[PDB]
């Protein structure tokens, strides 16, 4: 009842980052702080892997198991969109604002940060888990996606907001909205297919299936928990990402068809402002009048 | 923002539910009280200001010579008389943007358009006063309008020619191939249109003295037209322009279209030459049969009859060149050629359509050769003869290429006036001054035909202008019926003024004797059918004017048997693009495109409505995508048996239509008479 | 050397199918004759049913085992438009031309068909012959995938661009066009990452793998002598055919590195009217000697 | 495969170590006994074949018409008395394939080697017996080898022209381009490579008649003759090939540059057309004290002094163009300038190097004029004069265009034969000969500058092979020895033939009192110094052979005051690519690219080793880009300083080799003298 109104709508949401003109942040980015530039191409570049994997592994992956031709065209176009257009994108923002040093050795830090390559381990781990008709293996994969896709990006994705919002990074926060936009759709289908295989299950299995779930958000919670410390305490904005990873959290679950986990909390507001003529042959009577 | 287009931005601000047309009059009086009296140079007498711009090298000493100073004091005097205001603010802009004089460093304007009626008045006359003031008053009253490179350089001394469309017959040679890229570069950079005919070059693959496939086609000659045209192109303000064309039967018609197609490489693609292709009643005849066409290589018909292949008559020799077993033949499929002709008008508006024998069924000059291509608007319809460039060391046999002067009546101030035996007269006398003051020396041809023929084209605009200002559809048969009686009164005293003028000075245009004018067949429809209008509407629009009757065309007949005709070619409609603004009038005889005209100039947007444009009249301002180009075919077809050359039509065509029906159109068209097609516009 | 040049080409030819009205091919397609109609239809589903292998095996597997995120990048972008253009853009022309139960009829025939199938079948059999972390085996794939792309489509693509070059079915003919063209990148592209573990081969290994493409080649080339009589004898066009066939044969050898293999023939021309060292500055005293 | 590709195949197949060198004599065997002598048209008597050959359009019946039968028959037993054979398979596959007469179909073969050369002497010696049978002797040692023209049509019927160099001066006016663009595609229609100078040109954004900023520079005309030569392509033969120069100093320099960049516009990019940079003393002094450097607009020059900026001495006039304030200048840096120069020359080996200084400081003919430009292969130096061609009407003032004949001395058949004098007053017949038989109807300054001036190239080939064959290597000093003492006996017999040939005619060419022959300021260096070997092992080489001394120069200065110099110019270098496979040469003066050639004909992949190569000679066969090119520059210096014209003067480059390396080995020919830098080849 719903691939083909997603296929339309993932392929008329179809950009690339070259659309956008990014010389325009260049006076914004050499004015913010030397902390504020550590964390942004940091919180960038733990969004450059997540997006690395999903579309290396995650979605071609899932579409390799999902049956039927059209649900696999919209999984293939939303791993084309991961590695091909989201991840290379940083690159751009990377390229234009930083010198290649810094490039480099930002691409060094995430290969040793323990917590982006933990949160890469267990998401990675359950993609390649899966087994060919095994449909709870995949349900436990589609869970562990929309959770990258609905939760794990917005440690990331609260920074390029929270600038755009004050009016600070404009154009790569243009392009974040764009990966943001995209993102949302993704973590509704994944979410739609999961509950599909969820739905065939016995109240048992449900039961177990709803564990398995939880502890894992529990886990990846934990995990980004530190992640999150160890970017913003420098520009002291840990406890207000805290609050919209676990507001995010809430919707991924909700994409899974579970209800809320977190109590809500105030989101700050400048966040919140950062959301041919066709051919026709000649008859015989057309030569007489 | 400037506040005369301000005003003239409140013409779209409806107002009761109506456009308010009055604030073009204000925007204009605006423009002028605003820019124009500030920015022109005034001197205390007509002396001072006369003086300075021949000094000055604005002018030219030697056609003001021929008057002593009071004679153009009086002139000037009889141009400000009139006290002309423009009705718009386009006109005035145009006029002042495009054709009046202006300062060295384009900063302060010299010529009013007094002035400048005045100086073309005085460049026409030729040293007579009274001639003089008969065209300033011609003029002035906007009876009758000089092209625009006449208009623009008459009586100034750093100016280009005042001809702008030459046709070019290109022989099967490298030398004559090098002397068309060269005639092409000199009349390019004299900021003149170059048309080509391609027709006796021969086609790819053939021999070039006894080796074989040796021959590039037309195409390579069509790539270095294209680069000769793009290298003269005058700082690049208006860049060359060339026309090339082609005969339908030639072998390289298909590669000949292919320089217009969207996906063509660029080692094919041609951007600054426009196509024409002509069409002979063989092929219409072969598609409408559905029959096997065949395209034919030139030098093959050549070496077999010693005559190129367009010079010969298609319609009698294509059974025997299809039989002829030396001559190389191509099959095609006329249907399917059709066809991509229309597909090809649809995405590109190329080619141009010429009809062959629609051409020359009625025309006066078939002794001396038969039209075998159009020019670069597509209106031009001459006899014309190629030319044998030799060797440096040989002496060249020079033909004859064609060039005609233009220029339009103002069929609303003509008919307004009653005055088309006048206008018609004093505008003939201007287009021969122009003819005989033109003298091209680098390009033979053009000069050996202009010498001889003496042709001109005399057109006219504002015939829907006048209809819609006067209650008349342009579909209705009633202004069939008013284009019908007017064009043909139009010929009827061009030809009584070509006939006065070989009368006067004692000589015809060359080989006179053997043109239907000399045996009198070409006025058989006007000594047997009359022209008066059908209609009472039509009948009284000219009233105070007299029409020619059977007896009056007998008598011009028996004038011209026994005097001669002056000019081979009188009569020709061109598009007449931007002195159309000037004159406050609609773009040739063909309908409107637009009620009100939204252009940007710069960082400013302007409106113009059309002339005359109101509420009374709105819908008489039908738009000319939304009318049937069935009956604007009729229309064109009825002026066109009364103009000898042909008439620039272009189609409007809308979204929805096929190309089978751009090509019913250009079927209805070749069946009614029509000449030539220039323009397959869509919206 | 090449990846990144190939990203920009692939992704500024993106295009979908809604872009070309199919409806005014019918002012054509009513003209033709049955073999004509028939011919077309089975050449269709010859070329949706193989591009459709490409798509869901093809292009997935070889992004799957090749090494280099860029890579998968655009394999990616490939995959993509096999399964959400191309797929799409097939069905579009099918739904325009036949009625349903025509074309449920023709996909029976040519899924029966002996030729059709023995080619799909055994570039599908060397997909499924690739072995995690042996560059040999995955070579084989490429080569198959080179053949496709660049060759076995061809036999096909003939018809089309036969009615094309005459001005028939011109909507749908823009369309394959469009198709054609993605398929002959994704050949040079596919190539160039066959040619790459090629060269890492020892001679014998080399001369092994030529003798294991040209063996390949053979096969199908056989079997597309077979597949052209089949199709194209009821409308006379075989002898043509059969040219274009050894001519697309020789561009896939290119691609792959290797020379031609069939003598050059002049084609059908209806079908092809359808068709720094280093910088260093001069430092003075070398004006001197 | 075919028997003789296969043995030739076998020579890279290495038995005990060693190629087999000698299965190349077994491979011309088989080619010869198994194809030749198969497709060769035998006739009974050669009386027959000669019939057969002029009636059937192969042969001309005027030159052969000039001697009895018994004369010819005589001459083709000369040919056939030395019964050649091709030492290996390349030689007679490029003749047999490139130069063998053969049927109309190109079926069989009517000319055999003897056969060729018999036809070749008999047309050179314009009715002479006992001259065609020198000539035949001298043709069949292959001693001496006319030019690829020459050498292929000479005594053709149906032939293209004898000469293939030509050097056209273009005027800064559209007539002249007009006529250059013209004469171009006349003489790429007769398959001769043309030379353009641009410098005349103005440049881009200059005025045109008072309208400032409208000339589009030189690249448009740069277009214009790129697709004039895309379109005399020799009837579809041969691809037409252009060069055009420009001085390094002519405003559009960069933009003349720009045109061979990988990424350049193609709008901007030229694909068909060499260009060549003419390069002053004063920029590269500019260059060496890192001065900034100025570009002038040529047309600013012309009206300030009334002469172009390229017919005046920018060493003395640069500083009073800098210091004019109505001459219009850019700024530039030199050395970027050189640093693009030599980045450009890696990339694609382009632009040609042309030291002005260099050329003009031993040029003989400044009184004519100075030397400008080259030809399309970068050795021919000559006097120019641009011509002025004026409208159609008007008469054309015709200056001097530069057109001279080539062949080519073999240095290892003429050292063997002892025959230095004798090749050389020989070759210079020939050329003369050609000279005068050669008349071109449609480039009136290159027939003028052929009648008056009768400049001939004398080049030389196999000095690498003969230098190899001897033990000498090419950069080893007596290597310059030889080089030195040949060419300077090569230019005193040429001297003395073309005063013998003055004397005879009892006239010299025009102009020819102004020269440094004339004052005898041309001798200074030869009645000075000795030529003669400093080495022992060289002037061995020379045994039995009279070395000219400082008296025979003396004695011959005397004469040429005495009598004259029939031939402005005499010694040119030519690359010699294709006839160097039938002498079994090494290419001109050059030394090997690779010892042995690896080419694919067909389907068929063939071997050529250098001729002579061997195992004891293998590494005196050295590699061009294995040596050091400061002494290749060093060599060719040697030679250059003998040779009245330039030199075809290649670089071999390294892949490791960078821009410095490059423009180092530039600057060092220019400082030893070198004239022309032909091509940078990188491996
Ligand atoms: C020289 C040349 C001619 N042509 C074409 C253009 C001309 O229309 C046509 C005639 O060339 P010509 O200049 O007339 O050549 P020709 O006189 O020697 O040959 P012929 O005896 O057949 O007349 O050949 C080319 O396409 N490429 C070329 O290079
Ligand atoms: N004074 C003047 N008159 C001009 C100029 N341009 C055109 N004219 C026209 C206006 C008159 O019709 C005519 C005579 O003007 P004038 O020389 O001032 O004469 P007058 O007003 O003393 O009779 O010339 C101009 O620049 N100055
Ligand atoms: N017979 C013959 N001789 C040829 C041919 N082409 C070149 N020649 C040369 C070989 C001889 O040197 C010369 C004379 O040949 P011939 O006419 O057979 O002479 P003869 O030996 O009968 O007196 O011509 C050729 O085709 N036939
Ligand atoms: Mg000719
Ligand atoms: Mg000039
Ligand atoms: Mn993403
Ligand atoms: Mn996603
Ligand atoms: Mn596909
Ligand atoms: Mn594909």
């Amino acid at each position: 009842d719903f691939t083909q109104m997603f296929y339309n709508q993932n392929v008329k949401q179809f950009w690339l980052p070259e659309e956008i003109a990014l010389n325009g942040d260049l006076l914004t980015w050499k004015y913010l702080g030397k902390n504020e530039q550590d964390t942004y191409m940091k919180v960038l570049a733990g969004l450059t892997l997540l997006d690395t994997e999903q579309g290396n592994t995650g979605m071609p992956i899932v579409a390799e198991h999902v049956d039927g031709h059209q649900r696999k065209a919209v999984l293939n176009f939303m791993a084309m969109m991961e590695n091909a257009v989201h991840a290379k994108s940083y690159s751009n923002i990377f390229m234009t604002l930083a010198p290649t040093e810094t490039i480099n050795e930002v691409f060094e830090w995430v290969k040793q940060n323990k917590y982006l390559q933990k949160k890469a381990q267990m998401i990675v781990g359950l993609y390649k888990a899966i087994q060919k008709d095994d449909e709870i293996s995949l349900f436990k994969a589609m869970v562990a996606s929309v959770y990258l896709e609905s939760f794990l990006f917005y440690s990331g994705f609260y920074y390029p907001l929270y600038f755009y919002g004050q009016g600070k990074l404009m154009q790569s926060g243009e392009i974040i909205n764009l990966i943001l936009r995209d993102e949302a759709i993704h973590g509704v289908y994944v979410g739609l297919l999961a509950q599909e295989i969820y739905n065939k299950q016995t109240e048992e299995k449900k039961a177990e299936l709803r564990e398995f779930a939880i502890d894992l958000l529990n886990q990846l919670y934990e995990n980004e928990l530190e992640y999150t410390e160890d970017l913003y305490d420098q520009v002291g904005l840990s406890h207000d990402v805290k609050k919209f990873i676990r507001y995010n959290a809430n919707k991924a679950l909700m994409n899974l068809g579970f209800d809320p986990y977190f109590e809500e909390e105030d989101i700050n507001p400048i966040v919140l402002n950062g959301l041919k003529a066709t051919v026709e042959p000649l008859k015989d009577d057309d030569f007489y009048f | 923002v400037p506040k005369w287009i301000q005003l003239n931005n409140e013409i779209m601000i409806q107002k009761d539910g109506k456009f308010q047309f009055d604030k073009d009059k204000e925007a204009v009086h605006s423009y002028f009280v605003d820019y124009i009296n500030q920015n022109t140079v005034f001197f205390h007498n007509l002396k001072e200001k006369l003086d300075y711009l021949v000094e000055n090298q604005y002018y030219e000493e030697e056609f003001l010579s021929l008057y002593s100073f009071e004679d153009i004091k009086e002139v000037f005097k009889t141009a400000y008389a009139k006290k002309f205001r423009f009705p718009s603010f386009m006109s005035a802009f145009k006029f002042y943007n495009d054709y009046a004089l202006k300062t060295n460093d384009k900063k302060k304007i010299l010529e009013r358009y007094e002035d400048r009626i005045s100086i073309v008045a005085l460049f026409f006359a030729n040293g007579d006063t009274e001639k003089a003031k008969e065209y300033v008053n011609l003029m002035i009253n906007q009876e009758y309008q000089p092209s625009t490179p006449t208009f623009l350089n008459a009586g100034r001394k750093r100016r280009g020619e005042l001809v702008s469309c030459f046709l070019l017959e290109v022989n099967d040679s490298l030398n004559d191939i090098s002397r068309a890229i060269d005639i092409s570069m000199q009349l390019s950079k004299l900021g003149g249109g170059v048309s080509l005919n391609l027709s006796k070059l021969r086609a790819k693959g053939e021999a070039i003295k006894d080796v074989e496939n040796a021959t590039k086609g037309v195409v390579g000659v069509m790539k270095l037209l294209d680069n000769a045209f793009r290298y003269a192109d005058q700082m690049g303000q208006r860049q060359g322009s060339g026309a090339a064309y082609l005969n339908i039967f030639h072998r390289d018609i298909n590669d000949f279209l292919d320089t217009k197609k969207i996906s063509a490489d660029e080692d094919v693609r041609v951007k600054t030459l426009s196509i024409g292709v002509v069409i002979p009643d063989k092929f219409v005849e072969l598609a409408r049969e559905d029959k096997a066409a065949y395209v034919f290589y030139p030098h093959t018909i050549y070496k077999e009859y010693g005559q190129h292949m367009d010079e010969m008559d298609m319609n009698e020799m294509y059974d025997k060149f299809v039989d002829n077993p030396r001559v190389k033949k191509e099959k095609i499929n006329p249907r399917k050629l059709l066809e991509k002709l229309a597909m090809l008008r649809s995405e590109s508006g190329y080619p141009y359509i010429m009809f062959q024998d629609n051409v020359n069924k009625v025309h006066a000059n078939n002794h001396i050769s038969k039209v075998k291509f159009s020019n670069l608007c597509s209106e031009v319809l001459q006899a014309s003869q190629v030319s044998s460039y030799t060797d440096y060391d040989e002496e060249d046999e020079i033909g004859l290429d064609i060039s005609c002067n233009l220029g339009s009546l103002n069929i609303l101030n003509v008919m307004e006036h009653k005055s088309i035996e006048k206008t018609v007269k004093l505008a003939t006398d201007s287009l021969t001054h122009v003819s005989e003051t033109t003298d091209i020396r680098n390009a033979p041809a053009v000069r050996r035909a202009n010498k001889a023929m003496k042709s001109i084209g005399l057109g006219a605009m504002n015939l829907h202008g006048y209809l819609a200002q006067n209650g008349i559809a342009y579909e209705s048969p009633e202004a069939r019926d008013f284009a019908n009686t007017f064009f043909m009164m139009v010929n009827f005293y061009s030809i009584q003024r070509s006939a006065e003028i070989a009368k006067e000075k004692g000589e015809t245009f060359d080989q006179y004797e053997g043109s239907t004018y000399a045996t009198g067949e070409y006025f058989d429809k006007y000594v047997s059918t009359d022209f008066s209008p059908k209609y009472e509407k039509i009948a009284n629009l000219f009233e105070g004017m007299h029409i020619p009757t059977t007896e009056d065309w007998k008598k011009l007949k028996a004038f011209v048997a026994e005097h001669g005709m002056y000019h081979s070619y009188r009569l020709c409609i061109a598009p007449t693009g931007s002195i159309s603004y000037v004159q406050s009038s609609t773009a040739s005889v063909m309908p409107i495109m637009e009620r009100i005209e939204e252009r940007t100039y710069g960082n400013s947007k302007t409106y113009y409505p059309m002339p005359g444009l109101a509420s009374n009249n709105w819908f008489f301002y039908k738009e000319a995508y939304d009318m049937d180009m069935f009956k604007v075919v009729d229309m064109i077809a009825t002026i066109q048996q009364h103009i000898d050359q042909g008439i620039s039509f272009t189609l409007f065509l809308k979204d929805t239509m096929t190309t089978r029906d751009l090509n019913r159109i250009d079927l209805y068209a070749h069946h009614r008479g029509i000449k030539t097609i220039y323009y397959a516009r869509t919206k």
